[PDB]
Formats: C-alpha cells, structure tokens, sequence
C-alpha cells in the first residue's frame, strides 16, 4: 500500500555522440601494389579481375559515406531559419543555434570540432556535403525544432510558440501541461544552466568524443 | 581530374579536382551527378553545368510568441 | 594479400558505421523530428526533445529529458469505495498523506480532491483487493442545492 | 551486385595466376605430374 | 597452442546480480527506475498502469486480479516445464557456442 | 591465410552477435525498463512487461 511520487523534477540535457561516416578513401590498387613500372604491371594482369574487385569495393564504401551523411542530416525538406527576435519563452538556444559572425557553426558545434583530430596510390576523397553544408542542415533541423515542434517532419512547418511546444512535450510524457506553465521560469533556468554544463564538459575534457575519435584513429 | 591543380593537366577548379568541359554557373539547383565538396553537375539549358548544390528552398518560419 | 586484407577490414568497418548511421538517422527522425516514447532511446529520463549538432565524421544529440527528482512516500489504494460503488482514477493515482485522500497525476505530485470528474465507477466494493473507504465530492451537489 | 560478383568469380577462371595456361585440362594434356603439380598449385592458390 | 580464451569482465555470478537488480527494480517500481528514480508502487497498481498502456481500462485488472495472477503464475510455471522437458529452446545460444 | 580466414570470420560473426547485443540492449531498455507500444517487438499479444 505504499507509493512514492516525485514532488519536483530536473531537466537533463544528456549528450549522445554517434559516428556517421568514415573518411572516404580510395586506393589505386595498381599504383599501390606495383607503382610506376610497366615491367611489374604486366605481371599483376595475371591475377585478372583482382585489382578491379578492390577498386570496386573501396568505391562502394566511399559512396556509402555520402549516403550515410545524407540519410542522417538531409531529413529536412527545406532549409528553415529562425526569426530575428529570439522570443523562445525564456529558453536560450544561442549556444546551439548558428553564430553568423564565424564555418557558420553554433558554439557547441565548434567545441565538437576543436575536440577531434599517404601518396602511394592512396587518395582521400571529399564528402559530397561540405562540413558547412552539414552545419546548414543541423541549423534547419534545429530551426524547425524550435519554431515549429515536430510538425516540420510530418508536413508543413506550422509555427507554434516555444512555451506551447514544451507544454505538448510535457503532455507527451504524462505530465499535465499546467506543471510547465506554473514552473516555466524554473524550467527555462534548468534548461539554460544544463546547456551551460555542455560547454563546460566539452571544453574541459576530450573523453566525451571517444566514439568519433576511435573511428578517426 | 581528382586532386590535381588544372595547371598540371571551359575549365573549373573544384575542391575535388580540375573539372574540364562542365560550365560553372552561379545559380544553385538540387544535386544530380554528385562531384564533391558541395559541387554537383547536371545536363541543362543544352550542355553540362557544374554548381554549388542547393540543400533546399530557404524558409523563414513565421514564429512569434 | 595486404590490400585484400585492408579492404576486407574496411568493408566490415564500413558495415558497422552504416549501422551507427541508421541508428543516428532514426535518432534524428524520432528524437529530433518527434518525441520518442521509447525508453532510453533518446537519453535517460522521459524524453522531451533533442537538438542535433554537427561533429566531424559524426552527429551529436543534445537529448533534453525530464527526470523526476524529489520523491515523497504516500499511502495508496487501487480504488476508493464510496456508496458501495468502487471509484478508479482516470489518468491519476490515489494517494494519502495519512489523514486525507487525493488523486494525483503519476509523474509529479499534484493532489486533487477526489470527484466524479477525476474518477470513474465500476462494479462494487466487494471485488477489488485492497480498496479503501472515502468521500467522493460530487461537483453538481452544491449547484443543485442552490 | 550478386550478378557482377558472380560473373567476376567466373571470369577469374580465365586468369593464369602465373601458371603456363588458364585451362587445367591443357596443363594435364601438356605436362607430367612432377611439373604439372607446380602449375596446378598456382591455379589452386589463385582460384582458392 | 598459441590459442587462448580470456575471461568476461562481468562473471556469471555478477551478470546474475544485474538480472536480479533489473527485475527487482521492475517488480517493486515499474518503469520509473529507468527514468532515474526507483519509485516504489504496489504490484497490482503497476499492472493497472500496464493495462492502461494497452488500452484495457484498469478496472479490468482489479475485477479479475485473482484470475490474472493465477494465469501469470501458471504461465511462468510452464516455462520451467518447457526448459526442463527440452533443450531445443536455447537453439541460438547453443549455436553461437557450436 | 588460415588465421586471416579465421579472424575475418570472427570479425563478421562478432558484427552478427553485436547486432543481437544491440537488439538485446534495446529490448532491455524498451521492454524491461518500460512498456512497448511497438507491435510484435516484445512477444505476440499486447505487451505488459
Ligand atoms: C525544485 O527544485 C528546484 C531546484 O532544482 C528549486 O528551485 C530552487 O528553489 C529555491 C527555493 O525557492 C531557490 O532559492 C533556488 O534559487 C531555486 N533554484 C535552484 C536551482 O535551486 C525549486 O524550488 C524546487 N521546488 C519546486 C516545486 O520546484
Ligand atoms: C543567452 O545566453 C548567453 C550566454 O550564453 C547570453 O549572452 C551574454 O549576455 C550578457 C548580457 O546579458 C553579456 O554580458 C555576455 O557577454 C553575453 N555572453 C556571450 C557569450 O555572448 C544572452 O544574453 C542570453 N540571452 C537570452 C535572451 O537569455
Ligand atoms: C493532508 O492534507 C490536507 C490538505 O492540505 C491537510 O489539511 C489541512 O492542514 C492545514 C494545516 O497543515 C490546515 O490549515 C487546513 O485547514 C487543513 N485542511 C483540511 C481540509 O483539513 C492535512 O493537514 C494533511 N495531513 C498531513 C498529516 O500532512
Ligand atoms: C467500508 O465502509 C462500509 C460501509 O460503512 C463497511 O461496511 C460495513 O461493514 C460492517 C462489518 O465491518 C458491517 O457490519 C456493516 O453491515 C457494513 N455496512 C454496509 C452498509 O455494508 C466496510 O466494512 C468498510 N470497509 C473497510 C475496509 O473500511
Ligand atoms: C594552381 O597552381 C597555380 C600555379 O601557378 C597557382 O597559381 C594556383 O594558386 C593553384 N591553385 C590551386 C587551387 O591550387
Ligand atoms: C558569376 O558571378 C561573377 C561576379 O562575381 C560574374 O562576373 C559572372 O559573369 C557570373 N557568371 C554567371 C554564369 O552568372
Ligand atoms: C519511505 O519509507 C520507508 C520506511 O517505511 C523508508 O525506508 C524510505 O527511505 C522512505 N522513502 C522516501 C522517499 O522517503
Ligand atoms: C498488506 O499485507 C498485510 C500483511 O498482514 C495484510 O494484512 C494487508 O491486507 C495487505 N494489504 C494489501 C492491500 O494487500
């Protein structure tokens, strides 16, 4: 006959880091195996289609790295942008929204870059989307997510003021929306200070980005 | 020509390499034949063009409190 | 043989990065573009919303999550017996501070007076194990009285 | 992908791998076992 | 012969301590121990929250609690009989060992 | 080449067992620590626990 019920709550901005694409690499297998010498290459021809299989396989990997990077970021139909007036109900996205003074990445999206780190027929190919185009997609995904809730995924990006969006987010977890409005300034300060701990964490230690740095290493 | 500078080879120096026989244009369109570092090429008013790809139409969401 | 070895490891490594993509593409489409109901998919706690941020060769999600934080104990019962009717809470749960009975929402203490609005009837008080006797206030009664 | 992987496995039967001929019935038509075993072992090493 | 087998970090008597903690959380506190706090709740009230989670309104549990408890106890008893009367159920695990 | 063949097949087999470990970590989060509205994810029938 005993139940425990929370008389208060905390809002936590837990970071998660996922690798999405390798460095696109292709090795010109004839110049790697048998470089700058026809006297060798006429011997490599006796192995037949082998060097075509290895160029084919590395090209398959290399186009999948563009496919992965498109499948992750290019989910937004069109590039949403935030208004001039940042009237988001007391919440403070200035550390996660792009900074126009900068490479137009956000503040946290720059710490994430600063925390992370060959001519023998080896080639490294560029990604299809420049790292600045990835920063436009993450800006558009984020500008939809702030100004228009989930409905920019389902259809047209219908605007909704942010203190009504977080009330739909609260109603979605079975907390009655008046719990947000009666606590909105506290919820804003908990979110803003939790975002502040993300800068302090990512600035203080590289050990968070172990998943990406392992894929580079 | 991947990774080269055109001096070693209607010519355009992309970040992927020297691109020969594609007309560079200042417009942007959806991607068609993907090249690299934001460049895509297509057959358009006809001839082969190359351009910085558009990610989509820009849309200022009409937000207010 | 050393190139066949490298491209074989590289096919296997590309397959596991294509498996952290798809996972990242569904965290994008469910945690960012929606609000996932899926426990611990979008960070520990109940999920509110996520923001994607770019990272070199990856993606980073800032999963905003509600975590309940200062619990109090209460006495509780599955239903309240009234005039032989058993009343069950709609969305809430019954609790008592030891002297008074309330219905509250389940994830934040919000005690409300028990009424025929926040509770529904079924059967009678004999069937339910651990039912407790209490008042139910009828919202109509003072209005019909005046 | 399956058709091109399999046609490449089949085209690799036309490859010498350093043997005197691509066709194993021609090696066994030309050579006695003390030498044919060296030629066949290049084809085994390559085809395998 | 150059081949070696290394121990797991979590010993079998320590995996069985986590499975105990996971179901001892689940049995006393519902899902809430996933969302940070292990809030206790009596079990016939946790099952009323789980009946709401399938659109069966909760008085269906209480009006049938002896039946639902007997159906669960009987059904879990048949798992002991299944796992005693045949080894063929663990096909996936015996296959990864094979 | 017998070791490279064994190690290659253990690498592939480890990706198969990790796809199952990620599925088990997912079922543990979404069905032990929760309740799933995902049809047929946690047994036939509507999932309880
Ligand atoms: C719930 O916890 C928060 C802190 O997370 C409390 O907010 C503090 O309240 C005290 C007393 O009013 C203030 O002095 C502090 O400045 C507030 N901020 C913080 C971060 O402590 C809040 O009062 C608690 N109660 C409820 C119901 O929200
Ligand atoms: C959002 O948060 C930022 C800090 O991350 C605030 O920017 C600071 O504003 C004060 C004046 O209020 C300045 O003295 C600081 O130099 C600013 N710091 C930076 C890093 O720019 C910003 O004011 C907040 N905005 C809102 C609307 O809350
Ligand atoms: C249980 O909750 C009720 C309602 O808040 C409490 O009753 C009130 O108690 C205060 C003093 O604490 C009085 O000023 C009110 O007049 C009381 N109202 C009623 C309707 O009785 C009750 O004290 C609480 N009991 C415990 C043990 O916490
Ligand atoms: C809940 O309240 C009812 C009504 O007062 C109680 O029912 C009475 O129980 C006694 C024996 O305990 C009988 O002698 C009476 O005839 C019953 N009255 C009626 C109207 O049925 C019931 O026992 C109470 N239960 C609890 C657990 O408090
Ligand atoms: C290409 O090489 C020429 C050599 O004169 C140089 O002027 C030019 O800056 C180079 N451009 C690039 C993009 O490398
Ligand atoms: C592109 O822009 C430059 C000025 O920056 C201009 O000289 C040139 O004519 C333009 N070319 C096309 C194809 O529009
Ligand atoms: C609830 O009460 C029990 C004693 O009955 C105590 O052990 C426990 O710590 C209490 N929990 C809270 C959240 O106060
Ligand atoms: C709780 O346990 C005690 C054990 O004596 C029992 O008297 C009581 O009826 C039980 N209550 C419920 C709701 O099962």
């Amino acid at each position: 006959n005993s139940i425990a019920i929370p008389t208060n709550f905390t809002i936590s901005v837990t970071t998660e880091i996922l690798p999405v694409s390798m460095t696109k690499t292709s090795v010109d297998c004839t110049m790697y195996i048998c470089g700058d010498s026809t006297e060798c290459s006429n011997l490599l021809l006796q192995y037949g289609s082998f060097c075509t299989q290895l160029n084919r396989a590395l090209t398959g990997i290399a186009v999948e790295q563009d496919k992965n990077t498109q499948e992750v970021f290019a989910q937004v139909k069109q590039i949403y942008k935030t208004p001039p007036i940042k009237d988001f109900g007391g919440f403070n996205f200035s550390q996660i929204l792009p900074d126009p003074s900068k490479s137009k990445r956000s503040f946290i999206e720059d710490l994430l870059f600063n925390k992370v780190t060959k001519f023998n027929g080896l080639t490294v190919l560029p990604p299809l989307l420049t790292d600045e185009m990835i920063a436009q997609y993450t800006s558009a995904l984020l500008a939809g997510t702030i100004t228009s809730g989930w409905t920019f995924g389902a259809g047209a990006a219908l605007q909704i003021p942010f203190a009504m969006q977080m009330a739909y987010r609260f109603n979605g977890i079975g907390v009655t929306q008046n719990v947000l409005y009666e606590n909105q300034k506290l919820i804003a300060n908990q979110f803003n200070s939790a975002i502040g701990k993300i800068q302090d964490s990512l600035s203080s230690t590289a050990s968070a980005l172990g998943k990406l740095q392992d894929v580079v290493n | 020509y991947q990774d080269v500078n055109c001096t070693e080879v209607n010519v355009f120096q992309t970040r992927a390499g020297c691109l020969i026989g594609a007309e560079h244009v200042n417009n942007s369109y959806e991607c068609d034949i993907p090249i690299g570092a934001g460049i895509c090429a297509s057959y358009q008013t006809q001839s082969i063009i190359a351009y910085t790809m558009s990610l989509g139409a820009e849309n200022s969401v009409a937000y207010s409190n | 043989q050393s190139l066949q070895t490298y491209v074989t490891q590289q096919l296997i490594r590309a397959a596991e990065i294509r498996a952290s993509a798809n996972l990242a593409a569904t965290k994008m489409s469910e945690c960012v573009l929606g609000q996932s109901k899926r426990v611990d998919f979008c960070g520990k706690g109940y999920h509110l919303m996520s923001f994607p941020q770019s990272a070199p060769h990856g993606v980073v999600f800032l999963h905003v999550t509600y975590v309940p934080a200062q619990e109090k104990n209460f006495t509780t019962a599955p239903a309240i017996c009234h005039d032989g009717k058993a009343h069950f809470p709609r969305e809430g749960v019954f609790v008592s501070n030891g002297t008074h009975w309330f219905v509250t929402q389940r994830n934040f203490y919000e005690p409300q007076i028990i009424t025929t609005d926040n509770t529904f009837v079924s059967g009678n008080c004999d069937v339910v194990i651990g039912i407790v006797n209490n008042t139910v206030y009828d919202p109509l009664q003072p209005e019909l009285d005046s | 992908q399956n058709a091109q992987a399999l046609n490449t496995l089949v085209k690799q039967l036309s490859s010498n791998f350093g043997a005197i001929s691509s066709v194993l019935n021609d090696i066994l038509s030309r050579l006695d076992p003390p030498e044919a075993e060296v030629q066949i072992d290049r084809l085994i090493t390559g085809r395998l």
